């Protein structure tokens, strides 16, 4: 057996790459994680032999780990590929960004001897730039999981715009939980006061999954997030708080200044 | 209602379609007015019914 | 007319989505960008009426500002839509990915009065993400332009994966030279060494472009940057100089410590 | 013949898996000379868009 890992993108159907559909077109047996039931649908019909991965969730108000519904994702996958089947993961959006099923998965699966491979996909980092019409090569950006920058220490660069993921679920240690609460939000704030003033505008992002759905592009201001309305499938973005400043300590060794630059 | 959205979100000369004129493209594909009154409004919970957590 | 800005990819022929694909084959005329003469006959065979975008870049060892080439190409297709044409803009990877054509274009269509849009694609990002096997959430990421981060100043997280684009050219203050020096590599290389040592390993990475082709992970200490061979594809990846360290201020205010973390 | 081969190989995942276990096999079986094939086998496309 082999594994490959794909992305379908965010949007129904049409965001997956041509050879990422084939390669579930033509899969033994696919493992998905997809938005809702109208991608849910297009899949069973593309090849009827899927395996919702929906499945290991926390079912019922029952206390469960995330890694250990992660471990057992990894799991189910790795047995279709040991069985000797040839198996595709269709995960949503990009398979290997802020998403370890199919890393660990991969990893599994070379150590006992099996080829296998990620194929990259549309994030919904990269549906932001598009709907946003923001480069992130125009001042930098930089990623953070929301809970990592709560829970370890990270240095934000605020000339860059700079995006929390996961900000719906920010600070919330057991990984037990679908959504954080508003004083661990307002902690977040006071945190983020460090680089970033109070009224400095953010933008909720959500990507849309249907071809009749805008996406979500809300601004306000810092100080009101913990008020929001947030979803599991939010991102926090915050633009810079400063403009680009010359370095001239480097200038300075290129022998150049700021008007000769091109 | 899914097998519209499907094409919808396959096919770029329907997509065009749409945008010029979206209830005329919802209704030419049969979709009821309570679906286009979903789509309208921005209420994806309705249309479900109609019809990763961490990293 | 109209604007639809649509990315290919990196790979040959399979990495451009659904949709995007639909795109240029019912378009009234593609301006195009892509990496090679394979790719550039697929598209043609796609939808024939295609307009190179590589004309505008300096030929014959002219002196031209690349500034001055990308408002041409922006012009070009500007030109297009105000004549009535349902005009459709290729460029390779992600259209709006460290790369101003299309956001221009787009800003200047809707100033006019054109609809304009951009379709997120698959960008040399998110294929390092799946050759590399890295998570961009693992510890975090960050990207800037190689000369951004020299003549401006940024600072690095160095416990996150860094990225810097367009490291061929680093410090090439004029944007007339399709390359650098070594001299400039060197003083990058020291401006680094602020966080990084130099002996840390880093990664210059060359996400492939044919299907037969394996992508370059070339793995070489800091100090050898200034005496490698470097092309415009070339991006070099910073990995982490430090682990990961706990934010005792943060996981006071929430009334937990690390034995807690979930 | 060539560039016919890259994008067939590049959009159908059939192909590609089949090129996989075969590199060699594959490539014969679609009319590549031994010059291209060696140019794949070395990694060089400098030649590859030559021929
Ligand atoms: N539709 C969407 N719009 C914006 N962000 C989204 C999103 N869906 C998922 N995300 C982000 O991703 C997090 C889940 S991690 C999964 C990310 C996915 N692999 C991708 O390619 O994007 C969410 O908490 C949110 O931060
Ligand atoms: N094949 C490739 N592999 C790795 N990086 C690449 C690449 N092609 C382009 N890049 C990066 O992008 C820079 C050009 S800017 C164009 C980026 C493109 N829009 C994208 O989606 O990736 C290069 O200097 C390099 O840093």
């Amino acid at each position: 057996g082999s594994l490959v890992c794909v992305g379908t993108g965010l949007q129904l159907a049409g965001q997956i790459s041509v050879l990422s559909r084939s390669y579930i077109e033509h899969a033994d047996i696919v493992f998905s994680l997809l938005p809702d039931g109208f991608s849910q649908r297009w899949l069973t019909k593309l090849n009827p032999n899927v395996i919702n991965l929906q499945q290991f969730y926390a079912q019922n108000g029952e206390v469960k780990n995330r890694r250990d519904t992660y471990e057992q994702m990894v799991n189910a996958i790795l047995d279709a590929v040991r069985a000797g089947k040839k198996t595709v993961c269709a995960l949503y959006g990009h398979p290997g960004v802020f998403a370890c099923v199919s890393h660990m998965a991969i990893t599994r699966a070379k150590a006992e001897g099996f080829s296998a491979k990620m194929e990259p996909g549309i994030s919904a980092e990269a549906c932001l730039w598009a709907d946003l019409g923001i480069d992130p090569g125009n001042s930098g950006h930089q990623s953070f999981e929301a809970s990592q920058f709560m829970f370890f220490n990270h240095v934000p660069d605020p000339t860059t715009h700079l995006l929390l993921w996961q900000i719906a679920i920010a600070g919330e240690h057991t990984l037990t939980q679908f959504h954080t609460s508003s004083d661990r939000l307002q902690i977040l704030v006071e945190q983020l006061n460090q680089w970033y003033p109070l009224d400095h505008e953010v933008v909720i992002y959500e990507a849309a999954n249907l071809p009749i759905q805008a996406p979500r592009i809300e601004r306000l201001p810092l100080a009101n997030l913990p008020q929001a309305h947030l979803m599991p499938i939010s991102t926090l973005l915050i633009p810079p708080a400063k403009k680009l400043e010359y370095n001239y300590a480097i200038l300075a060794k290129l022998g150049i200044g700021p008007e000769d630059l091109g | 209602l899914s097998d519209f959205f499907t094409q919808l979100g396959q096919d770029a000369q329907l997509m065009e379609d749409y945008k010029q004129n979206p209830e005329a493209v919802m209704r030419a594909h049969g979709l009821t007015d309570e679906q286009i009154n979903a789509v309208m409004t921005g209420d994806m919970e309705k249309l479900k019914t109609l019809s990763y957590d961490v990293i």
